């Protein structure tokens, strides 16, 4: 029902948000792996 | 009071037997030295 | 160097993330009225 | 019968007391 | 690096407990498992 | 000493740290809140309202007293309150 | 009764003079270092 | 040559077998009184009008008890808080009856322990050793003031003080819980955790240590040959142990130093044991564990049972069973 | 043939004795009463 | 013939083996990749 | 060390002590009976526990009749 | 050189969270032990299995929340998710009780993940295995009160709940119906946790009151070092101390530490034994020869008599509301009660 | 048949503890 | 000052086997008259 | 208890015909 995305949009921006500001040094690290 | 007869012969061999046991074997202890 | 992404960050992150989502959920339960 | 057990062990308590403080193995050093 | 001094650290996740659980003690009072 | 992961005290005195997290946490704390005030929580978990433990001129405890029909017996005792 | 009042009063009295008069001796002197 | 510091001189003497010192010129006649009239009493002694009523209590074991069931029983309610030393009777008869005996143990046995407690201090002084030990011993020590002496206090009559048994300890544990509600009192909860703490961290520890022994022994000999009394090299490898219990858990949950392991080990229990017996101690002036009796209800008014209403029904059924014919009126107030 | 290698003389020394008999004596003091009943 | 219950028992069996497969084959992928230099 | 009889006809039943097959051998094999014996057991607990029922299996003593 | 030893070489690499082979059971099954509870007392009721509030959501305090047992209807139903019982419905499984048996079995092959761990990283880092050996004792009493006991009773509900109040009432049940206090098996527990906590104490005690000189500072932690060869306190200081003081010291620093191991491991051991007698209804509920006498002769009383009193106030006070399944219908006047009260 | 109870125990100790002594000389006996 | 009076006591195998006849036929004479 | 008792005797003494026969001290010539 519509109660389950009102609860779970803050936790998809969170992660979102999160994403974007580490993604460029998950890259490096992913590219060090061999 | 009206107690378990064998109660007395339970209390005495549960004490002599392993204390014998006990006693055996220190004395022969002290007997190697 | 250090990484981001380790097993240690995953252990973290499986506690830290429902502990906060909790924490909210039962400080909402102190204004519920019968 | 049953008093006079509980009392002996009891007094064999109290003897092994006297017997493991006084004649102890003595703790020697090095 | 160690730009947030770490005591600061310290006080503000600090209060942010005292806090929460201030509001746990209140909600004893209130609503639901207040006796009233 | 160190098995080469990043030390904590040096990842929360960073700032991309708390740049990150005080997104991630308060957004967490607010779907919690969430999950609760919608009344999400209640029916996911099947736990009473306050105005659904009894019926109201019921003093009896809806008590599963049957193993295979037990769900069937919580179904009838949440229909005699509607 | 009275006989054994009197004697427990004397017993009580003799030990605790004992400790009074024990600890005033100069108990800090009695140790392994600095006496005094 | 002088007579008083020779005698100075061998109650503080470190070579006595057993010290005696000036704390043990106190205990050793308090103990002795108290345990040769315990170990009499426990045997011999008639039954104890413990709660006033006229209503004897037999403890001993010719009196048709066991070990289990027998007590010293506490003195009778009809003197209360009075000190009632044999002196005071018109005769032993009576002072057997009204439970006399009680009150000789106890007060000999907590001046006794009180000394124990100062000459564990005092030789401490006389060997140079460092003096804290006497403050761990202060945990059990104010444990047994608490329920022999401070919970009589506050409720008015040695008869509520702790029977001197081990059914009798029972009857005293199941009554408190009835009056006071102590599990759902934190410093009980904390004496739990005191005493549950410290059997784990004595396992732990005890483990830990065995399980980084230096192999010095063959597999014919017990290992614990391979510490000699006195050697000065420690005998176990603590790295090696640090190295287990910090991959157990991780690394800084682990204690290398020793000295502040050993004093976690003190103090945890210590501690945990100074809350329960305040516990006891303040639950002598009536300031009960939590009541959460009736505190949920539902939208309607209707009490919503929970866990604490449940231990509130086993509570009743204490409360209204305990001394079952001395109760007058409706509120057991002491 | 050869007498047995593998023979090995027992010890219990005073402290393990003290240490026993005091465990035995009071597990009979405190069973005792069950014995009884 | 196939009962309600026996059809459970086989969702709780394909369930476990999902579980448990799903696990091990993440576990030999990381494996693999990071690995220790000898 | 004595001979008997008895001790050499039996002999050829333990003088093989210490020898293995190369690797890893048959536990594949021995891997997949270990399976099939963990359902098998689930499914005669279950059985027992009356979280599996079956057509004609009546987990009661009136199964004697 | 294969995939299992590439795997191996990865579980047991050393990181800040040890993993092993034994990671695999211990950290899903512990997690999700401690998730089911967590999320039980936050969210979940006991109306429709107890007649019970024991959530956060409900209006429970950390000391009254519980995940309680399932309806004594349930037997020993494992009480599967996809089970008979809830068919797959998660909602309705909450409400059978279905989260006690998650976290109970979970929580048993969490505790064995834990001591295979123990086993594991002792045998990498090259030691004894005595903390495992030790951790025996913990297991014995999760298995025998959790498990072993509801199992020889009618059902899982009279097993433990989880929760801090309903583990209270946990006590005054076997008060009252086992004379648990009574049975020496729980006496030898009592003597083992109460004398770990003893030595506990009385060991750090020593060491720290009996501590070499190996620094200038008033703080004496400084004047540690891990690697030192050196005793950090004197054990001759110490043995003397308490020869003096309480007539026997030890004089063996393994012995000590073996017996610390020993003590609260043996306590937990026996008080487990007699839990499994308890399943069983086997109490030591009784003396006969003490009935006997107190039925013929009115004025016989002792200690033993008055607890039973307490005894029957308890079962029958709270047996109604305890075991709700039962329909205990107690008029006011067939209540055991004294004068007044 | 109404024997004495004290029989047992009588009969039981007087085996017991002189062979007991008499085990205890021996033991120690080839012990050195 | 150990005393120079101390001496070994000694029970051989066979002494064992005679005390343990002798012992045991005692038993088993006086067992009937105990038991009456 | 009585039949238990003279019985158990009885057994005991044929188990030490047994081992004063067959474990006796050997006698030697010196
Ligand atoms: C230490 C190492 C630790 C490692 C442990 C790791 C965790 C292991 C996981 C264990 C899971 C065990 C749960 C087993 C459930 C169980 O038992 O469930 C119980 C069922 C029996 O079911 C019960 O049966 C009872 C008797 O019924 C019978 O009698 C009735 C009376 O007439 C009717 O006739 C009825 O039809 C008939 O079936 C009632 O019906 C109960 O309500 C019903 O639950 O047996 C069965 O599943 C199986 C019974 C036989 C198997 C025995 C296995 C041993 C487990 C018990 C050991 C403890 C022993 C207890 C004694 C103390
Ligand atoms: C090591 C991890 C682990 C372990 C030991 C357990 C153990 C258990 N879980 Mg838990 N669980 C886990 C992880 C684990 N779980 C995880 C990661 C989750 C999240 C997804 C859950 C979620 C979960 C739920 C939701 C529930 C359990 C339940 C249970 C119990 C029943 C398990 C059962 O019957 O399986 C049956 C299955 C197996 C034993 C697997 C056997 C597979 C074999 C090896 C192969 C057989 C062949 C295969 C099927 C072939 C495929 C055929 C196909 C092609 C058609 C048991 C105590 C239940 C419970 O607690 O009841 C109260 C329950 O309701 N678990
Ligand atoms: C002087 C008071 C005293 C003392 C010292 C004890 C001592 C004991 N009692 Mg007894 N008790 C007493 C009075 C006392 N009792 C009285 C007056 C009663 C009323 C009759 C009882 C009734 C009673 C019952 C009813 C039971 C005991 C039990 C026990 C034992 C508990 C063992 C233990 O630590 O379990 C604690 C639990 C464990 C050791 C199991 C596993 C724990 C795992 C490892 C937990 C891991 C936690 C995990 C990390 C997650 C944590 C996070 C979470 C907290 C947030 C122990 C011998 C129990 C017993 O005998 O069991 C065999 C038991 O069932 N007692
Ligand atoms: C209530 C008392 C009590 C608790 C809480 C406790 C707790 C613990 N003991 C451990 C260890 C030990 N315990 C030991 C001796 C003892 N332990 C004792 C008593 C206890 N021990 C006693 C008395 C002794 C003396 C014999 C030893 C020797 C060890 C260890 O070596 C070990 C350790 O490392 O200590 C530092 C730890 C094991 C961690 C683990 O398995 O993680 C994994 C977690 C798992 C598998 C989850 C288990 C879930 C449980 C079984 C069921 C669910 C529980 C709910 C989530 C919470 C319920 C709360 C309500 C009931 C109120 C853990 C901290
Ligand atoms: C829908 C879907 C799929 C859902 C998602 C579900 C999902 C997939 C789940 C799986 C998740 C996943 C794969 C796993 C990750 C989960 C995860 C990280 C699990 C968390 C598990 C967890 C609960 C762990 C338990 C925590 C635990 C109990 C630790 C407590 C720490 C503690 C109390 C330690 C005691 C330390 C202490 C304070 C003192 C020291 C003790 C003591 C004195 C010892 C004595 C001593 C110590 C020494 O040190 C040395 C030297 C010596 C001499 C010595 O005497
Ligand atoms: C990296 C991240 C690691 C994550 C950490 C996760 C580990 C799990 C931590 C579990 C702690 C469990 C405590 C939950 C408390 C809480 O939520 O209460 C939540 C409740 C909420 O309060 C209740 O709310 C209700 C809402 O309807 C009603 O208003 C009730 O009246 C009100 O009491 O708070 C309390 O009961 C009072 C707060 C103070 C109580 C603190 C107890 C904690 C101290 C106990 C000792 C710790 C126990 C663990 C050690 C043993
Ligand atoms: C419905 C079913 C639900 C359950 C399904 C089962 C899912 C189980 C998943 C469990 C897997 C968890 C492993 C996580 C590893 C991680 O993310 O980092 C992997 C590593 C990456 O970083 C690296 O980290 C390494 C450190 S370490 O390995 O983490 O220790 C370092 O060595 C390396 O240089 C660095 O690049
Ligand atoms: C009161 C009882 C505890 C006594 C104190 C403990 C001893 C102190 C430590 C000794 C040396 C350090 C002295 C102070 C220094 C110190 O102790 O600092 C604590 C430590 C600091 O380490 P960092 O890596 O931040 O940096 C290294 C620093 O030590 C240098 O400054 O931080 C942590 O451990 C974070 C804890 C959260 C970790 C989350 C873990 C994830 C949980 C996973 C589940 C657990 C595993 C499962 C088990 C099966
Ligand atoms: C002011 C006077 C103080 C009063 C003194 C009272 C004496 C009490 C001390 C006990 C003497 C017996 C010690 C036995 C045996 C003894 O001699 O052992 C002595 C033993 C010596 O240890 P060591 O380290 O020397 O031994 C190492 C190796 O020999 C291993 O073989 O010390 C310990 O093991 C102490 C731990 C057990 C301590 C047990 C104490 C429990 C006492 C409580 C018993 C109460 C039951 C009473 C019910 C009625
Ligand atoms: C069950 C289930 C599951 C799982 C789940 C999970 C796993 C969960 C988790 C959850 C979680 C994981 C939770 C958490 C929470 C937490 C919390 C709730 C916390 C709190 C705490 C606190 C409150 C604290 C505070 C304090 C105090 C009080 C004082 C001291 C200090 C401090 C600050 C600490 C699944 C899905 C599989 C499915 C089936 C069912
Ligand atoms: C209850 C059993 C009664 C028998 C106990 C008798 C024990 C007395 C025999 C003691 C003999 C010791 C001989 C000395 C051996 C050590 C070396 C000299
Ligand atoms: C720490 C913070 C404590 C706050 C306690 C709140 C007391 C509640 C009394 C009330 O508001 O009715
Ligand atoms: C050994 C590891 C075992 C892992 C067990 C994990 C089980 C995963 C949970 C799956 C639950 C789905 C059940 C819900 C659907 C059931 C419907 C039905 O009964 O027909
Ligand atoms: O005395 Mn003993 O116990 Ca304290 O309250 Mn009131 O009083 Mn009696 O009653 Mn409840
Ligand atoms: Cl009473
Ligand atoms: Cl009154
Ligand atoms: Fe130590």
């Amino acid at each position: 029902d519509w109660r389950v995305l009102v609860v779970l949009l803050p936790v998809l921006l969170a992660a979102g948000w999160a994403v974007r500001n580490i993604l460029p040094y998950a890259v490096k690290q992913v590219q060090k792996l061999l | 009071m009206e107690v378990n007869q064998l109660g007395l012969i339970a209390t005495a061999l549960f004490v002599l037997v392993p204390s014998v046991f006990l006693i055996i074997l220190y004395v022969q202890t002290e007997s190697q030295q | 160097s250090y990484p981001i992404f380790t097993v240690r960050w995953v252990a973290v992150h499986t506690l830290a993330v429902p502990t906060i989502f909790f924490l909210g959920a039962i400080a909402a339960m102190q204004f519920i009225q019968r | 019968m049953e008093t006079i057990t509980y009392v002996f062990i009891f007094a064999c308590i109290i003897a092994l007391f006297f017997f493991a403080i006084f004649f102890r193995e003595p703790p020697r050093i090095t | 690096g160690g730009r947030i001094p770490l005591w600061i650290v310290a006080t503000v996740a600090g209060m942010g407990v005292i806090v929460i659980v201030g509001l746990f003690f209140y909600g004893a009072y209130a609503g639901l498992g207040s006796s009233l | 000493g160190t098995t080469g992961e990043r030390p904590f005290s040096d990842i929360i005195t960073s700032v991309r740290y708390w740049v990150i997290h005080s997104i991630t946490i308060p957004a967490l704390f607010i779907a919690g809140w969430l999950f609760v005030s919608t009344g999400l929580a209640y029916d996911v978990f099947g736990t009473p309202r306050p105005d659904s433990y009894y019926a109201q001129e019921q003093r009896s405890i809806p008590l599963v007293t049957d193993r295979f029909e037990a769900k069937q017996q919580v179904e009838t005792f949440l229909e005699q309150l509607k | 009764m009275e006989t054994l009042k009197i004697t427990v009063y004397i017993v009580v009295t003799f030990f605790v003079l004992l400790f009074v008069f024990g600890f005033l001796s100069g108990d800090p002197a009695r140790n392994p270092k600095r006496k005094d | 040559a002088n007579l008083w510091e020779r005698f100075c001189n061998w109650v503080t003497s470190t070579d006595n077998r057993l010290y005696v010192g000036w704390f043990g010129v106190i205990m050793i006649p308090t103990l002795l009184a108290a345990t040769i009239c315990f170990v009499i009493a426990f045997i011999a002694a008639p039954p104890v009008d413990i709660d006033g009523i006229r209503e004897p209590v037999s403890g001993s074991l010719l009196y048709g008890n066991n070990i289990i069931t027998g007590a010293v029983v506490p003195s009778s309610n009809a003197i209360g808080l009075h000190f009632y030393p044999i002196w005071e009777a018109a005769s032993l008869d009576e002072w057997l009856y009204n439970g006399g005996p009680y009150q000789l143990i106890i007060f000999h046995f907590l001046l006794g322990a009180s000394c124990y407690m100062g000459r564990q201090w005092e030789l401490s002084y006389r060997l140079g050793m460092r003096p804290w030990i006497c403050v761990a011993y202060s945990a059990p020590l104010a444990s047994a003031f608490a329920v022999f002496l401070i919970y009589p206090i506050g409720q008015g009559s040695f008869s509520d003080g702790m029977p001197l048994g081990i059914s009798g300890t029972f009857n005293f544990m199941i009554v408190f819980q009835a009056e006071h509600n102590i599990l759902m009192h934190p410093f009980h909860q904390l004496g739990v955790a005191g005493v549950f703490g410290g059997a784990l961290f004595c396992a732990m520890h005890g483990s830990l240590v065995t399980s980084s022994l230096i192999r010095e022994t063959t597999e014919t000999e017990s290992a614990n040959y391979g510490y000699k009394f006195g050697q000065e090299e420690e005998t176990y490898n603590i790295v090696a142990a640090h190295g287990y219990f910090g991959r157990l858990i991780f690394q800084y949950a682990s204690f290398n130093n020793s000295r502040s392991l050993h004093f976690f080990l003190a103090a945890w229990p210590v501690v945990g044991v100074w809350f329960t017996a305040l516990g006891i101690s303040t639950m002598a002036f009536n300031l009960n564990g939590f009541n959460f009796n009736h505190s949920v209800i539902d939208a309607k008014g209707n009490v919503i049972n929970t866990w604490a209403d449940i231990i509130n029904r086993a509570n009743l059924g204490m409360e209204v069973m305990h001394e079952r014919n001395a109760h007058n009126f409706p509120l057991d107030l002491a | 043939m050869e007498p047995n290698p593998n023979r090995q003389p027992v010890e219990l020394n005073r402290t393990s004795l003290y240490l026993g008999l005091l465990l035995i004596l009071v597990l009979a003091l405190l069973f005792s009463s069950y014995f009884f009943n | 013939t196939i009962t309600p219950s026996l059809k459970g028992f086989f969702i709780g069996l394909l369930s476990g083996a999902v579980v448990l497969g799903l696990t091990f084959a993440v576990l030999i992928a990381i494996s693999q990749i990071d690995k220790v230099q000898r | 060390a004595r001979r008997t009889w008895l001790g050499d006809i039996l002999r050829p039943l333990n003088s093989e002590y210490g020898k293995v097959a190369p690797g890893w051998g048959t536990t594949p094999l021995m891997a997949v009976f270990m399976g099939l014996f963990l359902v098998f057991l689930l499914i005669i607990l279950e059985i027992y526990n009356s979280t599996l029922i079956l057509d004609g299996v009546n987990v009661s003593w009136k199964a004697l009749g | 050189r294969g995939w299992f030893d590439i795997l191996d070489d990865w579980l047991k690499r050393d990181r800040f969270v040890f993993v092993g082979w034994s990671g695999i059971l211990l950290f899903p099954c512990a997690y999700l032990a401690l998730g089911g509870w967590l999320t039980g007392t936050t969210f979940v009721t006991s109306w429709y299995t107890h007649g019970l509030a024991s959530s956060y959501l409900e209006g429970c305090n950390f000391l009254t929340v519980a995940v309680s047992t399932p309806a004594n209807s349930m037997g020993h139903s494992l009480l599967l998710l996809w089970g008979p019982e809830a068919q797959g419905d998660f909602t309705r499984w909450c409400q059978l009780g279905g989260l006690w048996t998650f976290i109970a079995l979970h929580g048993a092959f969490g505790l064995i993940g834990f001591m295979l761990r123990q086993f594991e990283i002792a045998r990498l880092v090259g030691v004894r295995p005595y903390n495992a050996i030790a951790f025996s004792a913990p297991i014995a009493v999760f298995v025998s009160v959790f498990l072993i006991y509801p199992l020889g009773q009618s059902s899982w509900f009279f097993a433990p709940s989880f929760g801090v109040a309903a583990i209270f009432r946990f006590l005054l049940f076997f008060q009252g119906f086992h004379n648990w206090t009574l049975n020496p098996f729980h006496m030898m527990g009592v003597a083992g946790v109460l004398g770990g906590a003893l030595l506990c104490a009385i060991h750090g005690a020593t060491v720290e009151n009996t501590l070499f000189q190996d620094g200038e500072g008033a703080s004496t932690f400084r004047a540690f070092n891990p690697t030192q060869a050196e005793e950090t306190y004197s054990m001759v200081t110490a043995n003397r101390f308490w020869s003096q003081i309480f007539g026997i010291a030890f004089s063996n620093k393994r012995w000590l530490h073996f017996f610390m191991l020993f003590v609260p491991v043996t306590g937990l051991w026996m008080s487990a034994i007699g839990v499994v007698g308890l399943a069983l209804n086997l109490r030591s509920y009784d003396f006969i020869s003490q009935e006997i006498r107190a039925a013929e002769d009115p004025e016989f009383e002792t200690f033993y008599t008055k607890n039973l009193l307490l005894n029957e106030g308890i079962r029958a006070w709270m047996a109604p509301q305890d075991q709700p399944h039962e329909n205990f219908v107690f008029p006011e006047e067939v209540l055991p009660r004294g004068n007044a009260l």
